[PDB]
């Protein structure tokens, strides 16, 4: 183990693939900029209690 | 099949048989819809590749009321392929000059007559076996709290009751 | 790094405490010795739900 | 945070141990999880104990009552959990057998205790062992189960091969119907037939025999050995180790226990003891005699129904039977107490020394309801 | 990680470069560049981050 | 997608003797990157429910069809009182196996249900905690089922592995009610611990047989005991060796499909 809060010991782990960039092309900005139902430029983050936005 | 000659003793006798070596045939004396295998000691085989003397079966009375229906073992099922009675070791003629073993049926209270003069009952409530009667040291029967006698003189016709 | 590469294998949980089973090894200690440290570490002055004979 | 009991039990074998052991923490590190608190209580279980628990207890009790100070013991069949550690007293060796191997320490007590896995039930393993008192409950009709054999023949091994044995006292778990079959349902149904049990919470069974087979086989295999069949306590007195250690009793566990207890007793065998003749019946209603020979013109005898006097024998007249009498018969040296009874059951004629020591224990004997013979 | 499951990026951390000269000892930004550190070689932490932290 | 798919293979006096030493084992290239990564793949894209669920409803419903020689019913029954190593996390509904409520309810039907079952294992909930590597106070159970693995006590070595797979089979079998059987799970078969069965186990058991429900791509497989402490002379057989080939020939077959296919969350181009 621990620096100053203790943290895990006997193990180790980290990620291993990591995907290929893509470009941003017209047709890509175009299709963000028309917000359709399923992939909006944003996600709402809400409450741990009350459970709202 | 048996030899002609066959005796009442703790060797008892011994038959041959005709069977593919494939198969393990343990015996299940069946008394009711249950089986009742129940014959650790009665018969006894050696090896399945040859004739292997099957069955050394040591004879008493009670085999003059039992069918034995040889049934073959496997893992899953058991006498699926073959299961057939002894059908004529189900009547032998015993000789009552000899001596044999006096093993008992059933529970349901079976009477031993020597020569119709009705003996006491073998599965009566509170025997008292004869003096003449020994117990053997191991009972060769199919249910382990039934014991095994000694009936040299006649002992035959074992009543129903 | 002497450590070995696994991911985080995180058991699960509970609303009330289990059973416990306590084995035992070779090594030894003093009487007193415990029964202090069993003092130093207890709670015991705490009123305790009594509960039911019969 | 850790939650338990303690307890008087716990005291004693507490008592024993010289150096604390150490338990290896595997099973706590290992736990990377959250387990909620809950608040104490002194006697958690809030069903009560079982009737299965109750007759283990009544068991437990009589082998504590029975073990005195200082004297050499050895249990068979124990368990993984030297329960016996905490019963009889911290000042004697305690050396138990069972077949499955232990989980207690090894080493560090005052008194030396022996483990050792060998299947007692065999040969050629008692003539380097050492003990006075033998203990075996619970364990040899499982035995005789595992081996799929009846339980008189078990019986007959464990008394030939305990024959080999220095132990001069002896009680166990045998395995006897002491009374009307009833099949208690729910909790243990017997089978007239096969002789089984099928404890029905357990899945379990095993075979029994009866009194007269039992006493035989014991007689057969010491002609001085004093049977005696231990009566169970209608004074609940065995209640302390259920109480004294946070156990809820649940008063119809303990009616199931006290009915199931008398299908299940325990005899009690002194190698060395007094052999005392008897008659046929011994029913109600007619004369009994009885003949015990030897103690020299000092006969203070005292049977007992269950646990109270009955027939002290210091005075006829103050007895608790329809009709008792005695005389010496210098000549013989023998009493010929002769008496007529007016309740069956079991009797212990603890036939107290004729000296200021304490009383050394006769056999014990039935007597049998009344006849229904009648004529005109 | 899962060996088989792609991530868009293998370390997320930030390695401060230049003003350390600024921050010695006992600072929350050493201490989180100690931290984020120790994450890249591929540490774990011994407590359960939730999915959306409070 | 959809339920496991059982390949079993059980004792028989007929077939012939083999030397442990004549069996297939674990492949040497088992723990390597690739093939990791076809493991979690298959495993990532796999849709069932719980696998613990559905391998415990296999394996129970191809235990209950064996009957020993020595009688002639059957080896298990109606009220066994069963213990259940390995006990488990929450999953979900219950905080235990999912088998517990069904196979008590007789609800799998082809199986009894039983008088009780016990808990225990690391991660139990209504039972107790302990290192089944070991002896610890408990009663006898004429039927123990251990699923605990070989992987958390296991320090990532196969030779440390096999000697915890060692100690289970002897706790198991110090546990299990002579006269009766158990189920133990074998994550990395190796030579070392067919020959330990085959000295240890082999001669105290009446029958046996060993399963494997696939639910995943892995080598892990089942072993079934039957009538312990009974003496008999047992060895393994052709049908073992014929069993053990395919299933490592039908591991490795798996192995080399997944390992050509893209990621679980791959962008193509
Ligand atoms: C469940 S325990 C109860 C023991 C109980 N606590 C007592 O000692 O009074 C029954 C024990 O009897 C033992 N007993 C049964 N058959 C065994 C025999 N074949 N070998 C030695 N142990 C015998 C078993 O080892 C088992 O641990
Ligand atoms: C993969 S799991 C099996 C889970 C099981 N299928 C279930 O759902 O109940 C293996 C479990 O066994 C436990 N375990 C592993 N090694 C053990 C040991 N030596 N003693 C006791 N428990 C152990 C672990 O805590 C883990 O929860």
């Amino acid at each position: 183990a621990n620096v100053w809060g203790v943290r895990l010991a006997d193990s180790l782990s980290s990620p291993t693939i990591e995907t290929r960039t893509r470009h941003y092309t017209l047709h890509d900005f175009y299709s963000d900029l028309d917000a359709s139902v399923g992939k909006e430029p944003w996600r709402p983050l809400r409450n741990q209690r009350t459970n709202e936005i | 099949a048996w030899p002609a000659q066959l005796d009442f003793t703790i060797a008892g006798t011994d038959v041959d048989i005709t069977v593919n070596p494939y198969y393990r045939l343990m015996a299940f004396v069946k008394i009711d819809g249950q089986w009742q295998i129940a014959n650790p000691d009665k018969f006894q085989f050696f090896s399945s590749n040859t004739g292997t003397l099957v069955m050394n079966v040591k004879l008493d009375i009670a085999d003059r009321y039992l069918l034995y229906y040889i049934r073959d073992v496997q893992s899953r099922d058991v006498g699926f392929y073959i299961q057939h009675p002894l059908q004529l070791l189900n009547t032998i003629t015993l000789p009552t000059n000899e001596d044999l073993f006096l093993s008992a049926p059933d529970m349901r209270e079976w009477a031993v007559k020597e020569s119709g003069n009705t003996i006491c009952i073998l599965n009566s409530p509170g025997f008292i076996p004869p003096q003449d009667w020994d117990v053997l040291t191991d009972t060769i029967s199919w249910s382990p709290s039934l014991p095994t006698y000694v009936v040299p003189p006649g002992d035959y016709t074992l009543t129903p009751l | 790094l002497g450590m070995r590469i696994s991911a985080l294998q995180s058991l699960s949980d509970t609303p009330a405490p289990v059973q416990w089973l306590p084995q035992y090894t070779i090594d030894q200690v003093a009487v007193d010795e415990g029964d202090a440290m069993v003092s130093q570490l207890t709670q015991l002055p705490l009123r305790p739900d009594y509960g039911s004979i019969w | 945070t850790i939650t338990s009991r303690r307890s008087p039990a716990s005291a004693r074998r507490k008592a024993r141990l010289r150096y604390l052991p150490l338990i290896d923490p595997r099973s706590l590190e290992v736990q990377a999880r959250t387990i909620l608190p809950s608040n104490p209580v002194l006697f958690d279980n809030i069903n009560g104990a079982s009737p299965h628990v109750c007759l283990t207890m009544m068991y437990n009790f009589e082998v504590s009552s029975a073990v005195y100070d200082g004297d050499v013991v050895l249990d068979l069949g124990t368990g993984p959990e030297a329960k016996i550690l905490e019963l009889i007293p911290s000042t004697s060796p305690v050396t138990c057998v069972d077949i499955r191997p232990t989980a207690q320490p090894n080493g560090c007590w005052n008194v030396r205790t022996t483990f050792l896995e060998l299947d007692y039930l065999s040969d050629g393993w008692i003539t380097g062992v050492r003990g006075d008192i033998v203990t075996c409950m619970l364990s040899l009709g499982a035995a005789a189960a595992g081996k799929s054999m009846t339980f008189d023949a078990a019986f007959q091994q464990l008394v030939r091969v305990l024959t080999r044995s220095t132990a001069n006292v002896l009680l166990i778990q045998v395995n006897c119907p002491t009374d009307v079959i009833r099949t208690i349902k729910g909790y243990l149904e017997i089978d007239q037939t096969n002789k089984r049990y099928k404890f029905p919470k357990f899945g379990r069974d095993e075979p029994y025999s009866d009194m007269d087979s039992l006493e035989r086989i014991c007689r057969a295999a010491w002609p001085n050995c004093s049977i005696t069949w231990v009566p169970l306590s209608y004074d609940l007195r065995w209640t302390k180790l259920a109480l004294l250690e946070s156990t809820t009793l649940s008063s119809a566990s303990v009616r199931i226990a006290e009915l199931m207890y008398k299908y299940m007793p325990i005899m009690r065998i002194d190698i060395h003891g007094l052999p005392m003749e008897k008659q046929g019946n011994f029913i109600v209603g007619q004369n009994c005699s009885l003949v015990i020979p030897g103690f020299n013109a000092q006969d203070v005898f005292n049977c007992y129904f269950n646990s109270a006097l009955a027939f002290s024998t210091e005075d006829v007249n103050s007895a608790m039977i329809p009709q008792v009498t005695a005389q010496f018969d210098a000549n013989k040296g023998e009493w010929s107490l002769d008496m007529v009874f007016s309740d069956a059951g079991i009797y212990t004629m603890q036939a107290l020394v004729g000296s200021n020591a304490n009383p050394v224990s006769l056999g014990s004997f039935v007597v049998d309801s009344p006849d229904v013979d009648i004529t005109d | 990680a899962r060996s088989a499951q792609p991530v868009t990026r293998l370390d997320q951390c930030y390695h401060l470069r230049w003003g350390a000269q600024y921050v010695g000892e006992d600072s929350l930004t050493y201490r989180l560049g100690v931290l984020s550190l120790l994450a890249t070689n591929g540490y774990q932490l011994a407590r359960p981050i939730p999915k959306q932290l409070t | 997608i959809g339920e496991a798919l059982s390949y079993y293979v059980d004792y028989n006096r007929s077939h012939r003797v083999v030397l442990s030493s004549e069996l297939p084992q674990l492949p040497d290239t088992y723990f390597d990157g690739d093939e990791q990564y076809g493991r979690s793949l298959f495993s990532l894209a796999r849709k069932v429910g719980d696998r613990s669920l559905v391998k415990d409803t296999a394996v129970l419903k191809h235990a209950y069809q064996a009957i020993d020689p020595n009688t002639g019913k059957e080896y298990l029954r109606a009220g066994q009182s069963v213990a259940y190593f390995g006990a488990s996390a929450g999953h979900s509904g219950a905080d235990q196996p999912l088998v517990i409520e069904p196979w008590m309810q007789g609800k799998i039907s082809g199986v009894p249900p039983p008088s009780s079952v016990r808990q225990f294992g690391y991660d139990v909930a209504k039972g107790a905690i302990v290192d089944l590597a070991r002896p610890f106070p408990s009663g006898d159970y004429q039927f123990v089922y251990s699923d605990v693995d070989q992987v958390v006590d296991g320090h990532d070595d196969l030779s440390i592995s096999s000697g915890l797979v060692e100690s289970l089979l002897d706790s198991c079998v110090h546990a299990t009610a002579p006269g009766g059987s158990f189920v133990m799970k074998i994550n990395f078969p190796t030579r070392t611990v067919w020959h330990y069965i085959e000295q240890k186990i082999l001669p105290n058991v009446t029958s046996y047989m060993l399963i494997k429900p696939f639910v995943t791509n892995n080598v892990e497989v089942f072993f079934v005991a039957f009538g312990v402490h009974q003496q008999s002379a047992l060895t393994w057989t052709s049908g073992v060796y014929f069993f053990l080939v395919d299933h490592f020939y039908r591991y490795e077959t798996l192995s080399a499909i997944s390992r050509q296919l893209p990621s679980f969350g791959y962008v193509d181009d």
